[PDB]
RNA sequence: GUCAAGCGUUCAUAGCGACAUUGCUUUUUGAUUCUUCGAUGUCGGCUCUUCCUAUCAUACCGAAGCAGAAUUCGGUAAGCGUUGGAUUGUUCACCCACUAAUAGGGAACGUGAGCUGGGUUUAGACCGUCGUGAGACAGGUUAGUUUUACCCUACUGAUGAAUGUUACCGCAAUAGUAAUUGAACUUAGUACGAGAGGAACAGUUCAUUCGGAUAAUUGGUUUUUGCGGCUGUCUGAUCAGGCAUUGCCGCGAAGCUACCAUCCGCUGGAUUAUGGCUGAACGCCUCUAAGUCAGAAUCCAUGCUAGAACGCGGUGAUUUCU
RNA sequence: AAUGGAUUAACGAGAUUCCCACUGUCCCUAUCUACUAUCUAGCGAAACCACAGCCAAGGGAACGGGCUUGGCAGAAUCAG
RNA sequence: AGGAAACUCUGGUGGAGGCUCGUAGCGGUUCUGACGUGCAAAUCGAUCGUCGAAUUUGGGUAUAGGGGCGAAAGACUAAU
């Protein structure tokens, strides 16, 4: 088996924990919790929200 | 006139009548049959169920296309911390049953089993069992002649036995006690092994092995008084309708002038006896061990118990047991394990079973980590973490 | 699918029921396709037949060109947007619902597909795979 | 059903079966007017159960103008199932499509203190025809109040006196009962068939329908009024908060829940039809008469559900200065 | 064919058909909230009532709670 | 402003209509909702019609039973 990382949040996806999404353009996202799936269906931007790796490895934090 | 378009009985009638049982734990009706050729051996157990989890394995069915590739899996979990054998009753037969001649206890009890005869235990002088102790602090008194009339007659034994309700996370202190048949040997063996066992623990690592098809048999979660739309699968009746749609239109015709049993009507849902079958057990494991969460492929030291615990159980500190899908029962509840009665091959239940990982996360949420060292190596520290 | 199953099928969660209109993702000239039937579907009272992934059906053009419209003709499903769960208890899900013409064998009218597929789908119908640009 | 002129290449009976004839049923429609006019709520649909079989499909079988496939006839069989839609108030009909198959009927033409009220079936109104006219028309159209159960019974669930008391473990009378069907690969492009085409049993994996549980996962739900935010307004401003019939939004655990999720759904005997073994009557022969074998979705048991509250058993402790 | 005929823009809580959107009408139901029902304290009606209240078949005013023959029959009761 | 002229157009003002949206108000479509031994011998809720008028209304005043009144339903004429 495997484990994989939140398009949004960047978190381990343990099997069957999560949801998956393939969009037309055949990009297969990942999400550990309908909490980033509503995110990301709202388009939001990860960089901007404040608890995700994205946010806290571009403002340089756990470095 | 007749029926327009048809359609079936909506639910089962073998399963009535739907009505709270007559106790938490529910009766055992058969047991397995008897041989001879094996060794005397117990053929059921008692548990507690604590909850469920999810895990991987690797199928194995030539002529699947998951054939030798991974799955996931819904399990569920009971402590099964080894049962105390005290005692054994004799049934011997009539055209009008089995029937019980004698039941022989053990010399020394515990508080919990006797707190199970006794209701109001606080304020109690504690007196059972005293004369019978006394029958006992001889050789044989009383006890040797009652044994060996049952060895006489008898033709079918069953063992009593009780739990370790304070071995268990729950906040009970009065034992759940119990009977279970033996189905090896013959009856002078039965007894005198259960002679030895007098006072004994007894383990899953006796009762039970991987790979084997059970019987899971319990009593199903009280729902309450409800109505025929849930407790029967009736239509919904349609949005312009006085007085009620969550209901049956019809209860019956003209004639016969009467209700018929067969019709759905509102009532107790839930506290069922329920004895489901064909239940893989894929691990049993020991209390008195650590790595109870780990596969041959993980090798991560950690045990069953989730991160915050079991969701209304706790641990798994005694020995457990892990079984393919759901049963009848929910958490904190009793089970009564039982061995099959039929050898079922078919390809199913002779599937070789090895495991690869346990979600040991928590079920308190929508847990992430399945360690807390995992967490704190995402994470980093924190501001907690001085 | 009886016919053109090269193999089985698991059972996928089911979400396009007849009344649905679903896209056409061939080359074939349509642009919706509206479900009216499924085959192998079940008999019960007051329930609507619903299609899945792979599930074979007939179906009609609503909207597209007048040859193919005001006619039945034999559809493949290859995506569902209805949350199914595979052996690997993945849930998974497209945005949209789309399907191809074909003949009752299951060999597409249409020489191409627009998008992506579902991996039983093109396990099941080899001419789906054969005219698929990528796969899941 | 009887009979059988004829059809069926030839041949009455594989299958049909005119002319003639004997019966059955009450699901039509008449006929009658026994009950009912100090009122039995009146079509259909929806819902929901149960029953019959004159069996559409499925189980096992027999016959064929049955090579195979497909089909037709017939038997035990009502165990099990018999759809979604278009138009119509519709019953009915007709089509579309799936289907294993989309069989017919009964229960006060089942069912209105269960719905609805399209239709019919008051009063308003329009047309046509009839009528001098008021007015008439199972002729057409439109609009038109659908009441009460708190009683008894039945039903579902739930308690419960009395058995010397109380607690625990059990038995198991009786009643109920459930699992159903299809596809795919393989057998095998084999058998069979001149060719065309084209099987089957076993085996495996899957699904349909129904059921019984469960909530690890996913989804839903959210008064956790838990966190954050938003508008208006009030609290001098801030901090923090009230009101906005739960103010609104996003997230949202727990719990409940979903063929929208998952798991499970037993094997032995006696039998029918049918085919048979030996076997006479009838010195042969014959499945039958005595005896006897195998045999089905049947029947009964295994198993499962409740446990007789007036069915029973085993066991423990059984009150003192009362 | 002013017992008015044929059209007719606009208007219509008018009758009707179709398309877009939308949707728990529906597949197929689930969950939540307040008020009830529920239990309590207190207050406290009514309709209805031959007598009362278990089934089958029979016959009978041709569809019985009672009669006949059978089946059965175990205090008092709560919610629905 | 244009145009040969005939005369055509543009921007503004202005504030008409048995116009329109829509509150109060007068009403009463649908829900064939609630209730239907009611709060009520005709109401409650939401949805709806209309809202400067052929408007709504108080008070006085006239019309009385085979008579009255009726934008006409055989409607109203003190729950008739």
């Amino acid at each position: 088996m495997k484990v994989e990382i939140d398009s949004f949040s960047g978190a381990k996806i343990y099997p069957g924990r999560g949801t998956l999404f393939v969009r037309g353009d055949s990009k297969i996202f990942r999400f550990q919790n309908s909490k980033s799936a509503s995110l990301f269906k709202q388009r939001k931007n990860p960089r901007r929200i404040a608890w995700t790796v994205l946010f806290r490895k571009h403002h340089k934090k756990g470095i | 006139s007749h029926r327009k378009y048809e359609a079936p009985r909506h639910g089962h009638l073998g399963f009535l009548p739907r009505k709270r049982a007559a106790s938490i734990r529910a009766r055992v009706k058969a047991f397995p049959k008897d041989d001879r050729s094996k060794p005397v051996a117990l053929t059921s157990f008692l548990g507690y169920k604590a909850g469920m989890t999810t895990i991987v394995r690797d199928l194995d069915r030539p002529g699947s296309k998951f054939h030798k590739r991974e799955v996931v899996e819904a399990v569920t979990v009971v402590d099964t911390p080894p049962v105390v054998v005290v005692g054994v009753v004799g049934y011997v037969e009539t055209p009008r049953g089995l029937r019980s001649l004698t039941t022989v206890w053990a010399e020394h009890l515990s508080d919990e089993v006797k707190r199970r005869f006794y209701k109001n235990w606080y304020k109690s002088k504690k007196k059972a069992f005293t004369k019978y102790s006394a029958k006992y602090a001889q050789d044989g008194a009383g006890i040797e002649r009652e044994l060996a009339r049952i060895k006489k007659y008898a033709s079918v034994v069953r063992v009593l036995v009780h739990t370790q309700i304070r071995k268990t996370p729950l906040a009970q202190k009065k034992a759940h006690l119990a009977e279970i048949q033996l189905n090896g040997g013959s009856i002078s063996e039965k007894v005198d092994w259960a002679r030895e066992h007098f006072e004994k623990t007894v383990a899953v690592d006796s009762v039970f092995e991987q790979n084997e098809m059970i019987d899971a048999i319990a009593v199903t979660k009280g729902h309450g008084f409800e109505g025929v739309t849930h407790r029967w699968g009736t239509k919904k009746l349609p949005r312009k309708t006085h007085r009620g749609l969550r209901k049956v239109a019809c209860i019956g015709a003209w004639h016969p002038a009467h209700v018929m049993w067969s019709v759905a009507r509102a009532g107790q849902r839930g506290y069922h006896s329920r004895t489901s079958i064909n239940h893989k057990i894929y691990r049993v494991g020991k209390g008195d061990d650590e790595a109870n969460g780990a596969t041959s492929f993980d090798r991560t030291k950690k045990t069953i118990t989730p991160m915050g615990g079991f969701v209304h159980y706790g641990e798994i500190k005694n020995d457990f047991i892990m079984v393919k899908g759901c049963i009848p029962g929910n958490r904190k509840r009793i089970v009564t394990l039982r061995k099959s009665l039929y050898t079922n091959t078919s390809r199913k239940a002779l599937e070789e079973v090895s495991l690869k990982w346990i979600d040991t996360a928590s079920k308190f949420g929508k847990g992430r980590f399945q360690t807390p060292a995992e967490k704190h190596a995402f994470m980093g520290t924190l501001k907690k973490d001085l | 699918s009886g016919n053109g199953a090269q193999g089985t099928k698991f059972r996928i969660s089911l979400g396009l029921p007849v009344g649905a209109i679903m896209n056409c993702a061939d080359n074939s000239g349509a642009r919706n396709l509206y479900i009216i039937a499924v085959k192998g579907s079940g008999s019960r009272l007051n329930r609507l037949p619903a299609a899945s992934l792979g599930d074979m059906v007939m179906a009609t053009v609503k909207k597209g060109k007048p040859e193919l419209r005001k006619k039945v003709m034999p559809a493949i499903v290859v995506r569902q947007a209805k949350s199914w769960r595979r052996r690997d208890g993945v849930f998974l899900y497209f945005e949209d619902n789309a399907g191809v013409i074909a003949n009752p064998k299951g060999e597409m009218k249409g020489s191409a597909i627009t998008g992506p597929v579902g991996k039983e789908c093109a396990d099941l119908w080899p001419r789906v795979a054969s005219n698929s640009g990528v796969v899941v």
